[PDB]
């Protein structure tokens, strides 16, 4: 009902947030009645707001809608409207407006980049009354939203999935944008070697131990505390090589205690043939000598009886001691005849099952765009609380329709290059340079500064960008210590559609360790014939060092030795991703790195505070802002986490310079 | 967290182990490959020498046993009774398992009367001291 608009918009419904009590301290120290009573408007309004958000809504609509008790407060309800508006929680996007644009307007902010993130604020800002100018390298907008268009071929080279839409603020952009979302059939073949789709019971017991090696992990780091080693810190594929070694050992562990007690028992048998046998030498004198006692015959007196009677009861003791010497010999003989049938397993992991863990090693470097070695053991995953709820979708139009609709109405300048950010007491200049002539160049004066700059740019060890002032040293360690990952992409166009149409997605499982990012994985996600190969891990740095010829050789292999080398066209259309190599990007999206955390994500979203201009003077504003995917905790690395880092930074900004 | 999945091994001891230093890994693994030959060889050892026990117990001890009839026991001491069990007595002791064995047609009962009916007249104590000597 109005519990579902908060879960919606990421909050809880039934307490007030961090934020909330910033801006109502009020409320949240008052009586738990009123607290109610702003829980339901903000719900209420939310509610509003996401059932249509085609069109505005503005105050009037909220409190004409508003019911019961709860239309009484109209200030309060005045504040939570303008406070859900300010931080971009309703009225977001591209609506329709009802009271129109401020006339003449207050304040002016440079943006750096229109990827998602600069485009959301510039969206908000413009629509607070601010003046809005974006400053973009590239000849498009969209950054790393970057769709490949010919003819009817469309392909998305850069994000493509929306991951779930249960709370996902891309709900609402797809409801005002023509966004042809498509559900992703989750099953997917492997393919090997000499190309041999994968039993489905292999499949299933690899995929099984690698779930439970990262859990193995997960123990290993919060139940032992296995995060430092030899004072560097752990990553989480040291931790899994750990984890597999120490699941090795304990088989080698098994089998030695197996055959150990084989060999207990062997020696159990052995002491025994050893008495049986100086049973049947005991036994053998007692028949000669019998014998020989019997030889005196019956006329005889009772000391020579009682030799024969004597020798002869002896004789019968030592044959019952043997016969159960010789069951014992048979118990023995068949608990030994079993162990030898009982054996451990020979090994944890085969060649080729080892080889298909590799596959789904190579699943999680594409998702973290980066080698297993990079991520932070403890912190890799901190993220995962936060998931959307619902099916994976793909863009079936190409996920740019959703930056060139935000684009619609704005300032923004292409083929710009920022060069340099100056900041100051009494404002910015940013100093920018025509890709086209590098010589024309260009000073934009302004209020404030939203840097939404990769983090791969930021992280440019010779700066493509200079900060004047430079920015502190809080700041730059935390650039320098997250991680920036890769992942690129092969897109391979054909007249015929030659793979199964009913599956999304199927593998290819690599000869070795090393390549098994290399083409791993296959997309059919588009209506023309197209398929999308995956380089993943430690492949995609190397891979973009080769041709792209080679590139796409290497894949109408692996296709035809799966599929047939006739039923394999040549592709009319390749393109090749080589994200690390694009000076605006610098790599793909962000990774918490071993020894960042996510609170260097909060690090890199602090603004910026030039000092004092005289001294003395008081201390000013804050002037440089930071959105972008590298800039928010809880979603980095996606498309939502940049739009909502852009709706952050402009309510804040707008905070700052129209007051709140 | 919590505890390891169901199947993974994880000592706290094992993870140092295998840390300590780069190869510690590889070598404890390569130490354990070892002592499992060892073990293995050292059972087909054992194989070998059980194998030739076994050959030495071939026949059984079946050309070697005898009947053991069945004497229904009776009650009556008859002199050679009499002597069979003195002289058991010092073959024996107090074995009177073994006495009433040799003897055929006394248990364990009359075994254990005898020795105290005739204790004296067939200076039985005496007999007994001879066999303590052992
Ligand atoms: C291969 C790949 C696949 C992805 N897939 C997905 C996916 O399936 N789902 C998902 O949710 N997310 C995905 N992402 C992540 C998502 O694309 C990004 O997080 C998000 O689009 C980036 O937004 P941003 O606004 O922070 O940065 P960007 O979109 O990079 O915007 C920054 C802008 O600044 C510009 N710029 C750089 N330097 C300068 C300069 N000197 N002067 C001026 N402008 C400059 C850049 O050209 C760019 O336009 C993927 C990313 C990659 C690389
Ligand atoms: C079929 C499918 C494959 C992968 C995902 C996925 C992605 C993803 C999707 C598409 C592309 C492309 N092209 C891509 F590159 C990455 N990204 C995830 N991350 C990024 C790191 C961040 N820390 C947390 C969110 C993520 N997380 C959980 C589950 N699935 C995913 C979703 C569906």
């Amino acid at each position: 009902a109005v519990e579902g608009a908060a879960f919606q918009s990421r909050l809880p419904h039934d307490r007030m947030t961090s934020q909330e009590a910033a801006c109502f301290p009020d409320i949240i120290s008052g009586p738990q009645q009123t607290q109610k009573v702003f829980l339901f408007i903000r719900n209420r309004t939310l509610q509003l707001w996401l059932d249509n958000p085609k069109i505005q809504l503005t105050f009037e609509a909220t409190l004409q809608q508003l019911e019961a008790p709860y239309n009484s407060d109209t200030v309060l309800v005045h504040r939570v409207h303008s406070y859900l508006e300010r931080h971009g929680l309703i009225n977001f996007g591209i609506y329709k407006r009802i009271k129109p644009l401020p006339t003449k307007k207050t304040g002016k902010v440079i943006i750096i980049g229109s990827g998602v993130s600069g485009l959301a604020a510039a969206r908000q800002l413009q629509s607070f009354g601010m003046d809005v100018t974006l400053l973009e390298a590239r000849d498009r907008v969209g950054g790393r939203v970057a769709t490949f268009r010919k003819g009817n071929y469309v392909a998305d080279l850069g994000a493509m999935v929306v991951t779930g839409l249960g709370g996902n603020p891309m709900a609402v952009v797809s409801k005002q944008v023509n966004m042809e979302l498509a559900k992703i059939k989750q099953k997917c073949p492997l393919y090997e070697a000499n190309g041999q789709a994968v039993p489905k019971e292999k499949d299933e017991m690899v995929e099984q131990e690698f779930n439970r090696l990262l859990e193995a992990t997960s123990y290993l780091s919060h139940q032992l505390d296995f995060n430092v080693l030899n004072n560097k810190p752990v990553s989480l594929g040291q931790a899994l090589e750990v984890v597999i070694q120490l699941q090795e050992k304990h088989v080698k562990d098994e089998q030695i205690e197996h055959w150990k007690k084989i060999v207990k028992t062997q020696e159990e048998l052995k002491e025994l043939l050893n008495k049986m046998v100086n049973l049947k030498e005991k036994i053998k004198e007692l028949h000669q000598q019998y014998k020989e006692a019997s030889e005196v015959k019956p006329p005889r007196d009772i000391t020579a009886e009682f030799l024969v009677k004597s020798k002869h009861r002896d004789l019968t003791a030592l044959c019952k001691e043997y016969d159960e010497l010789a069951e014992t010999q048979g118990k023995l003989e068949e608990k030994l005849q079993e162990l030898e049938a009982n054996p451990p397993s020979d090994v944890y992991l085969s060649s080729r099952d080892r080889q298909i863990l590799d596959w789904h090693f190579a699943n999680l470097e594409f998702a973290n765009a980066t080698p297993l070695s990079t991520l932070s053991l403890k912190h890799w995953d901190q993220d995962d609380d936060f998931e959307f709820t619902g099916s994976h979708l793909t863009v079936r139009n190409g996920y740019s329709c959703v930056p060139v609709a935000l684009a619609e109405g704005l300032d923004i300048k292409l083929n710009t290059a920022v060069r340099q950010v100056r900041y100051t007491a009494s404002g910015c200049e940013v100093i920018a340079v025509n890709t086209r002539s590098t010589s024309q160049t260009f000073i934009y004066k302004c209020d404030a500064v939203l840097c939404t700059l990769p983090l791969g740019v930021l992280k440019q060890q010779p700066p493509a960008v200079q900060f004047v002032p430079p920015l502190p040293e809080w700041k730059t360690s935390a650039v320098q210590r997250m991680g920036f990952g890769n992942l690129n992409k092969v897109v391979l166009c054909f007249d015929r559609v030659f793979w199964d149409p009913s599956v999304n997605l199927f593998g290819h499982v690599g000869s070795t360790t090393a390549s098994r990012g290399e083409l791993f994985l296959f997309w059919n996600l588009y209506k023309a014939p197209i398929l999308l190969a995956l380089v993943a891990g430690e492949a995609a740095g190397i891979m973009e060092n080769i041709s792209d010829d080679v590139i796409v050789g290497r894949c109408l292999a692996i296709l035809k030795g799966i599929f047939g080398s006739s039923a394999v066209p040549q592709p009319k259309e390749t393109v090749v991703s080589r994200w690390r190599a694009d000076p605006w990007a610098r790599g793909s999206y962000s990774y918490v790195a071993a020894g960042s955390s996510g609170n260097d994500y909060d690090l890199m979203a602090q603004p910026i505070t030039p000092g004092p201009s005289i001294p003395g003077a008081p201390q000013p504003i804050p002037r440089l802002f930071f959105a972008g995917e590298h800039t928010i905790r809880n979603y980095p690395a996606t498309v939502h986490g940049a739009l909502l880092s852009g709706l952050r930074e402009a309510g804040r900004i707008a905070d700052q310079f129209l007051g709140a | 967290k919590r505890k390891p999945p169901k199947g993974m091994f994880l000592s706290q001891e094992d993870v140092e182990a295998v840390s300590a230093n780069a190869t510690a890994a590889t070598t404890v693994l390569r130490q354990l490959d070892m002592e499992l030959v060892s073990v293995k060889r050292q059972i087909q050892n054992i194989k070998q020498t059980n194998s030739a026990l076994k050959e030495k117990l071939d026949g059984g001890i079946e050309p070697y046993r005898l009947p053991e009839v069945i004497q229904k026991c009776n009650a009556r001491w008859t002199t050679e009774e009499q002597l069979l069990a003195v002289q058991a007595i010092r073959k024996y002791g107090r074995d009177f398992q073994a006495i009433s064995d040799v003897i055929g047609n006394k248990s364990v009962v009359q075994v254990k009367n005898f020795f105290v009916n005739y204790r004296r007249r067939f200076n039985i104590d005496e007999v007994l001291q001879e066999w303590e000597a052992e």
